[PDB]
């Protein structure tokens, strides 16, 4: 994914 | 004639005389911050902020807190961010983060900004909180990295972005967690905060003690192995990767 922080 | 606080596992918590039903509802209720000391205090229903003036909890008494107002008319309310509007007063900062951190050129190569410690803090220290417009998985991950420099995931459904031109102090100060450089050896990490203002979002909290004036950085957490990441995150990942 193209943000911070995914699980 | 009792009064009851409601936690957050953050630490935040609401407090006040419940009504009949045990909702926070009523002309003295307050959110008191993870500091246990910074507040607002006044109007709620059913622990929504409807008009909350910044105070000081001074003492608790019987488990009754015993606030001061703060001189000036800051207050707040609850004011959720949609996919197009970031905030109702983009200029207006949050107290608390604002005896916490500053915003001043990054001590890292190349990075433009970065946030600091106003203060010295100890570990598990909620400094900053990362507030921004909300839209989907699908909208950031078929959009170009060059659009992506501030999204952070909240959840499985939602991302919060700090879009152009809110990047810029001088346009949005409501909240300043996008300000937080990526560090692969971080001193903070992102963590669930509810925020009676922001409603549900992330926060920057410390791992270890920091000092005065020390720059915090993040783990940006991009996924390594789809690296799914900007150029200048690819280049420094070679570069930790040697270090190991
Ligand atoms: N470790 C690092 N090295 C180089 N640039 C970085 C970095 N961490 C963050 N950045 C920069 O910061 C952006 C994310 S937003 C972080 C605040 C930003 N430096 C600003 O001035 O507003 C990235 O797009 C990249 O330009």
């Amino acid at each position: 994914s193209k943000s911070k922080d995914r699980k | 004639h009792g009064v009851c606080w409601i936690y957050y596992p953050d630490g935040g918590s609401l407090v006040g005389e419940v009504n009949e039903d045990g909702e926070m509802t009523g002309e003295k209720i307050a959110y008191v911050y993870p500091d246990e000391r910074t507040a607002l205090y006044g109007k709620f229903i059913d622990g929504e902020m409807i008009e909350g003036k910044l105070a000081t909890l001074m003492s608790t008494e019987e488990g009754r807190p015993h606030f001061e107002l703060m001189p000036g008319n800051s207050v707040y309310h609850f004011d959720k961010s949609t996919s197009s509007c970031i905030s109702t007063n983009a200029l207006l900062p949050d107290p608390y983060e604002s005896e916490r951190v500053y915003v001043a050129e990054s001590l890292i190569s190349s990075a433009g900004e970065g946030l600091f410690s106003k203060v010295a803090v100890g570990p598990n220290t909620v400094m900053s909180f990362y507030n921004g417009v909300r839209i989907t998985h699908q909208e950031v991950d078929s959009r170009d990295w060059a659009l992506n420099g501030n999204t952070l995931s909240l959840d499985e459904e939602t991302v919060i972005d700090v879009p152009e031109p809110y990047n810029h102090v001088s346009k949005y100060c409501a909240s300043l967690g996008h300000k937080a450089n990526h560090s692969f050896t971080p001193n903070c990490i992102f963590d669930m905060f509810v925020h009676p203002r922001f409603g549900p979002i992330k926060c920057i909290r410390t791992l270890r003690a920091v000092e005065a004036d020390e720059e915090l950085t993040v783990a940006y957490g991009y996924d390594h192995s789809p690296p799914e990441a900007p150029e200048w995150y690819q280049v420094e990942l070679k570069a930790f990767q040697a270090t190991q």
